[PDB]
RNA sequence: UGCU
């Protein structure tokens, strides 16, 4: 019940949509939750540190 | 080239709405079907610029 | 001995119309907003300073917008026509500039101009172009002398912002809470800051609730803490009822309980009682005087009037309680319109003030620590902030205020070009504060509060129906006012000081209270006087004609309203039965001697109040004057709106019936103006021949309709015929539509951009690409020009490209890749224009306006000015069309069937009317609660020879035999809707599927199917067709073939399990994509769906 | 190749390159249109 | 400025005084015509100022 | 836009009786004897010409010319 | 935003 790892699904879930018209892309939000999640991880990881 | 006949006469016709990659001298259908975005997937799939995903 | 009528009375409404009425009110808003609110604002935020270095400052001195101006030349301002803009797609806007004066290292320097942003200008508008110019120079300009205007044009698209509807501020309303106890509640809303205060009785006693308090404490509490501490004070304020003081006396018990008999005691249990942001007796002081009743100033912390206000309060509680005489929301004398002015002053004062505080943040930043050259606004005055912030909140209509914690969504919408009568009734739309919240039925129910002011029948039909209202032909919208002599006028009319006698007078029968935008005046005896005296002085001008003046005797209470966005109608006095308004009057209104402000001003006509008239008596004619009349109505058919008003008869059809008809009106087809060719839009319906009607109304003269139609007379005869007009359904003539009836226009627009990226690299268009074999273009590049544009006059079939356009994909030698803008359509196109436009981007703009003129055929929708709307459902040749003795044959064929359920006798009176005026060559008007009459045209049918019931004899044309009963020929206004059978046929083979679920797209555009929702399903299994069901859902939507591991029950991939590491339990089976992906998300959340196989046996 | 187009106020023919300033002399307006084709077009008159 | 499709439809609309007993009917297709079931009628028209 | 050549319920040739509508209608003639005098005797003609709108001048005022 |  307390988790330690996080399954982050495929990419079939996460459709990314390559927007040739600008510098960016369209992403989902599990991706973005997902770049937070580990961003937080290494700031912790580097406070502790 | 194509799979049956070896040519590379492969046009891209839409038949019908309906994108398909086939050959031109015997017709025979080398891909079919094309995945695109639903609008309301497309309003939630976030822009998020190179700035920010690329580092 | 009957009442003199004078005839002529219609003549004050296109003298109203001549400065006022449909259009008027979004202008006049807008330039009062750029005139004299701007320069309020820019007065109230003049100057801003920083807390570091002192003696610093910008001080602004007077700001102007200017002409509408393009930044497209090379730092050189040039005159832009709305027109221009339109075809750009750019915004019409101006150049917003101001003078200022500012201390860069203490040496005052001034700036005589220096632009700051950009405002959208409103068309004909005071500083628009197209104000006070002839139809040579519209003409000239390519804008339509006829377009009403009044909206923004942003980017190339037009934008309307709709009056918004919402409940009047600083007023007390009782009602009843949740659970059912009758409370009271009042919304202080100030320049500041807008707070909600409730009351309730749910436990006998009065408790007062406020955001700003932890738990809802005894009203008598805060009385002590007010500066009131007698007990005989608060009960004499509160009332000396009997049944006032039963009430009110479980409060007085509750307070005795506990130890409060002071003001201090009172303080400081409200400050315990205070949530965080002595010091809490100085917070529940500060409170109590500033955030507690915003509207009811204090002098200097003298919280009578506020005692007075909560005394009121209570006692219009208690008398509540008893009968049941609830206050209603749905009154239309409690709201008020906030135009487009208001909402765009509220946005730009919020813009300044944003960019006051990012002045001051970057002036705290730079000057302290930069360098010894003495630093300016000049290099950091940002003059994109203000244009961005304008375009935005126009275009995509959000509006998020944070100062006023105010976040609104759809104020702006694209204005319809159906049509000009879809134009002109969009423009003149109110949208409620509901937005669709609840299907209360309440504000969505048709109030009689509503004569006059907003049209009855003019709905949407759909979910907005009741929330979106279009205004009446004859209105106006109050703005605001000083406020100064009314109030001298108050208090010299003997208005005695609420301050010099105590509460106890409140409860007299004959001392009636006096308000004022909420706050109390004071308080008067024999209030006829009072209201006749105010009235009287109004009239003579003293007074803003504006100001209104209500009194409800249930309450005591008389109401003096001069804040803006109140609904006024123009009435003309009766005094002794006798209207002021004579012949002579009239006469000299249509001579020119007069006008209506002349009218105004010599106490003839006045605008009247929906609180006014609920006190004053209105008389509907001249022979319904009786004794007790005060004002007379103008005219009855004013009560329509401008959809509403192209009904022929519409008082002898039904309710229904007319709002149909007004919604497809809304969508009806014509023309546009007299620069429909010059105009692109995305999507524009034209007709051939259009042709004016021959019932048309006067409301249609008023708002020439009759220059710009929509639709075309035919010679109907209403009959059943080879059972093709089963429901509704119409039979047309092949003959008729072959000489031209009912032909239409398709215009479409596909647009291209030529854009410069980062890297000096652009977009390019290559030649057609041809075929070395014949020489010549290939089949797609054959409608392409040699510089690979298609030109005009061809025509375009399906996948065929209009712009060889090629985009380099780096953003060493560029490597171009071919995106090319392919025609989808069924049937071919014809290019009537390319339009090639250069922005200051360096971007090139290309425009193709595509035609397609189309014939009506089976499955066209067809009304008749009568909500009978039908479908084209056979089209039999002129040999088949029955004949009359004269041999005329009818084009449409409607079903008789249709009228008895309906009551359509308006229908009927239209055609016999049309008929009588086609025969006599005249126009017989339509008018609401008026018009022809049915004997002057059967007089006219019977002198032309024609029979007096519009029935005549018919021989059949199939059988070339007499009918045995007569049929009902005549011409009626027929009118073609946008909605085209070719345009709604779809059908979908395989197709494309989206990404993140392997089905078929939602759109027809984008190529979608047919949803089986969850009812179709219900029905699928109600039929028991499982393998159907199975087949549509499974197979044919999402099938898919996964490896499932036998031994862990999880998904593999090529018959392999990763978990396992083996592939002798792997095997394949049938499931849907979508459960598929469902079970990954469920794996994903941490449920693992275990799947256990087994044999099919 | 020399290509021709028409300004949307002087109405005459002006003749520019690929990559240029659109704009027309004795003028400075900016919307240009392109004249109507040469090649023979059918139409039926149903 | 009357389009191209409406112009065509004015101008079919439009009788020919021409006797239809000499003519016949044109046979499947055959767009370019023939002299026994087909009459050409031009129309060049430029307008221009006085 | 433009008077149409031909009458939808008939098909009398209208389109040449334009100009002499537009004649008869700045002489003195009114709508209905300018009617009767143009040789139309039912009706469907006479709706024709007199609902009939004139939007080309109006057009061509806005044509590039 | 429109349509039944
Ligand atoms: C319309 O004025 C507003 C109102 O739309 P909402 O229903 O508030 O949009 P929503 O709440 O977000 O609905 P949903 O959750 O189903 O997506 O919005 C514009 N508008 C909304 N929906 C449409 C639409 O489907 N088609 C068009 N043309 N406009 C729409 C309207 O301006
Ligand atoms: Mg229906
Ligand atoms: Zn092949
Ligand atoms: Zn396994
Ligand atoms: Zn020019
Ligand atoms: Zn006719």
């Amino acid at each position: 019940l307390i988790l330690t790892r996080l399954l982050v699904p495929p990419l079939c879930i996460r459709p990314s949509v390559v927007s040739d018209l600008k510098s960016g892309t369209n992403e989902d939000d599990l991706t973005m939750k997902l770049t937070e999640i580990i961003f937080l991880n290494d700031v912790i990881k580097k406070h502790r540190i | 080239r194509c799979p049956d006949c070896g040519s590379t006469e492969l046009v891209e016709d839409s038949h019908y709405s309906q994108s398909q990659l086939v050959c031109s001298d015997c017709g025979c259908v080398v891909t079919e079907g094309v995945l695109t975005t639903t609008f309301s997937d497309e309003g939630n799939l976030r822009e998020v610029t190179y700035s920010r995903s690329t580092g | 001995a009957p009442i003199p009528t004078v005839e002529e009375k219609w003549r004050l409404l296109p003298a109203f119309l001549k400065v006022k009425g449909l259009v008027k009110q979004h202008i006049d808003s807008f330039n009062y907003f750029i005139n004299v609110e701007i320069k309020k604002i820019m007065k109230a935020n003049e100057k801003v300073t920083s807390d570091a270095d002192p003696m610093w400052y910008l001080k602004y001195l007077n700001i102007y917008v200017g002409l509408p101006d393009v930044e497209e030349s090379f730092n050189v301002t040039r005159p832009v026509s709305p027109h221009e803009c339109r075809l750009r797609d750019m915004t019409y806007s101006a150049p917003i500039t101001v003078d200022i004066e500012y201390t860069r290292g203490s040496q005052r320097i001034i700036r005589n101009a220096l632009p700051i942003g950009r405002m959208p200008i409103m068309l004909r508008s005071s500083n628009c172009v197209l104000t006070g110019k002839t139809p040579a120079e519209f003409a000239k300009l390519n804008e339509c002398p006829l377009d009403p205007g009044g909206y923004f044009i942003v980017k190339g698209v037009e934008k309307v912002i709709l009056i918004q509807e919402q409940l009047s501020k600083n007023r007390i309303i009782v009602e009843a809470d949740r659970k059912g106890a009758v409370g009271a509640s009042v919304t202080s809303s100030t320049h500041e800051k807008k707070s909600r205060t409730n009351m309730a009785v749910k436990q006998g006693r009065f408790y007062l609730r406020h955001n700003t308090l932890s738990e809802d404490i005894p009203i008598v509490i805060i009385f002590k803490a007010m500066g009131v501490e007698s007990d005989q004070e608060i009960v004499q304020m509160i009332g000396t009822e009997e049944h006032v003081m039963a009430a009110f006396g479980p409060s007085l018990e509750e307070c005795q309980k506990a130890q409060i008999f002071t003001q201090m005691q009172a303080l400081k249990y409200i400050g315990n009682k205070v949530r965080r942001q002595k010091t809490k007796i100085e917070e529940a002081r500060e409170l109590l005087a500033s955030t507690i009743l915003t509207h009811v100033p204090v002098k200097e912390f003298n919280f009578r009037a506020k005692c007075i206000y909560t005394a009121v309060m209570v006692r219009r509680v208690i008398l509540a309680q008893g009968d049941n005489k609830v206050d209603d929301r749905d009154y239309y004398g409690n709201k008020r319109l906030e135009l487009a002015g208001q909402l765009l002053s509220l946005l730009f004062e919020d813009l300044f003030k944003k960019f006051n505080s990012e002045m001051k943040k970057i002036a705290d930043q730079v000057i302290p620590k930069q360098r010894a050259a003495q630093f300016d606004v000049v290099k950091h005055m940002r003059q994109d902030q203000i244009t961005n912030g304008m375009v935005n909140a126009i275009s995509t209509g959000n509006w998020s205020l944070k100062r006023f914690k105010m976040d609104r969504q759809g104020v702006t919408q694209v204005l319809s070009r159906l049509s000009y009568i879809s134009a002109l009734g969009m423009m003149t739309r109110i949208s409620s504060q509901f937005e669709k919240t609840r299907k209360v039925s309440g504000p969505r129910s048709l109030q009689p509060s509503q004569w006059g002011m907003l049209c009855p029948s003019d709905t949407p039909e759909g979910e907005a129906c009741g929330l979106v209202k279009n205004l009446a032909l004859m209105t106006h919208i109050t703005t605001d006012m000083e406020d100064g002599p009314i109030v001298k006028l108050a208090s010299n009319l003997g208005v005695e000081d609420v301050n010099l006698l105590c509460g106890e007078e409140l409860s007299y029968p004959n001392v009636f209270l006096v308000f004022l935008n909420g706050n109390i005046l004071g308080v008067i005896r024999d209030h006829k006087k009072l209201v006749n005296t105010f009235r009287l002085m109004r009239r003579a001008g003293y007074i803003n004609e504006f100001v209104s003046i209500s009194t409800n005797l249930t309450d005591r209470c008389v109401y003096i309203s001069s804040d803006g966005g109140r609904l006024c109608r123009p009435y003309i006095i009766v005094k002794k039965q006798k209207p002021a308004v004579t012949n002579k009057h009239m006469e000299e209104l249509a001579q020119g001697y007069r006008n209506f402000e002349d009218f105004l001003h010599e106490s003839l006509v006045e605008y009247l109040d929906v609180n006014e008239e609920n006190d004053c008596n209105i008389a509907l004619y001249e022979h319904t004057i009786n004794k007790d009349t005060t004002h007379l109505e103008i005219e009855p058919f004013t009560l329509l709106g401008v959809c509403a008003g192209l009904i022929p008869y519409p008082h002898h059809n039904q309710s229904p019936r007319n709002t149909y008809q007004c919604a497809m009106g809304k969508q009806a087809m014509g023309t546009i103006g007299y620069n429909q060719r010059n105009r692109i839009d995305t999507l524009m319906y034209l007709l051939a021949y259009p042709q004016k009607p021959m019932v048309k109304t006067k409301t249609i003269e008023l708002i020439e309709f009759e220059k710009l139609p929509a639709g075309q007379n035919a010679t109907v005869a209403v009959m059943s015929y080879s059972g093709y007009d089963i429901e509704d359904a119409l039979v047309l003539n092949k003959a008729s539509l072959d000489r031209g009836f009912g032909r239409c226009l398709v215009y479409k627009n596909a647009k291209c951009t030529l854009k410069r990226y980062t890297n000096q690299t652009f977009d390019k268009v290559m030649g057609p690409m041809l075929d070395a074999a014949t020489r010549k273009p290939i089949w797609r590049h054959e409608i392409l020009d040699a510089d690979g544009i298609c030109s005009p006059g061809e025509k375009v079939e399906n996948k065929q490209v209009l712009v060889n356009k090629s985009m380099p994909t780096v953003t060493q030698q560029p490597q171009y890749k071919d995106v090319p803008i392919t025609y989808k359509g069924a049937t071919d196109s014809y290019i009537e224009k390319v339009m090639i436009s250069s922005n200051a981007e360096d971007a090139f703009l290309i425009k193709m306006l595509l035609r397609q003129t189309r014939r009506p055929e089976i499955g066209d929708k067809f009304s008749s000015r009568h909500g009978q709307k039908g479908v084209c459902g056979l089209i039999v040749p002129q040999e088949d069309m029955p004949f009359c003795d004269s041999g005329i044959c009818p084009d449409i064929i409607m079903n008789p069937h249709g009228f008895p359920s309906r009551m359509t006798v308006g229908k009927l009176i239209e055609l016999l009317a049309g008929k009588a005026g086609v025969l006599d060559g005249r126009f017989h008007y339509g008018t609401a609660f008026g018009g022809s009459k049915v004997k002057d045209v059967c007089e006219d049918l019977v002198r032309h020879g024609y029979n007096y019931l519009g029935k005549d004899y018919v021989t059949s044309g199939i059988t070339g035999e007499p009918l045995e009963a007569y049929i009902y020929f005549g011409p009626v206004y027929y009118q073609k809707l946008k909605h085209m059978v070719l345009d709604k046929m779809h059908a979908r083979a395989r197709g494309p599927r989206a990404v993140l679920t392997r089905q078929p797209t939602e759109g027809r555009s984008r190529d979608g199917g047919l949803r089986l929702g969850e009812m179709e399903r219900d029905c699928l299994i109600g039929y028991g067709a499982s393998m159907l069901l199975l087949e549509r859902l499974m197979i044919s939507s999402d099938a898919f073939e996964v490896d499932v591991c036998g031994q862990c029950g999880l998904l593999g991939y090529s018959g392999w399990c990763h978990y396992c590491k083996s592939s002798c339990h792997v095997s394949s089976l049938r499931i849907p994509y979508a459960c598929k992906l469902l079970f990954q998300e469920l794996q994903s959340m941490n449920i693992i769906p275990r799947l256990k196989l087994s044999k099919y046996n | 190749q020399p290509m021709i187009y028409i300004c949307g106020e002087c109405h005459t023919e002006n003749e520019i390159k690929s990559r240029d300033p659109i704009r027309c002399r004795e003028c400075g307006y900016r919307i240009m249109y392109k004249k109507r084709t040469k090649r023979l077009v059918v139409f039926d008159a149903r | 400025i009357v389009q191209d499709e409406i112009l065509a439809h004015r101008l079919g609309l439009i009788p020919i005084h021409a006797d239809p007993r000499l003519f016949e009917y044109r046979n499947q297709g055959d767009e370019e015509g023939t002299e026994i079931d087909t009459l050409q009628f031009r129309l060049q028209v430029r307008c221009t100022r006085n | 836009m433009i008077i149409p050549v031909r009458c939808f319920t008939c098909g009398k040739i209208v389109g040449n009786k334009w100009e002499a509508y537009l004649g008869l209608l700045q002489a003195e003639y009114t709508e209905g004897d300018a009617l009767d005098a143009l040789g139309l005797k039912r009706y469907c003609c006479r709706r024709m010409l007199l609902a009939h709108v004139d939007l080309i001048e109006k057009l061509l005022n806005y044509a590039p010319l």
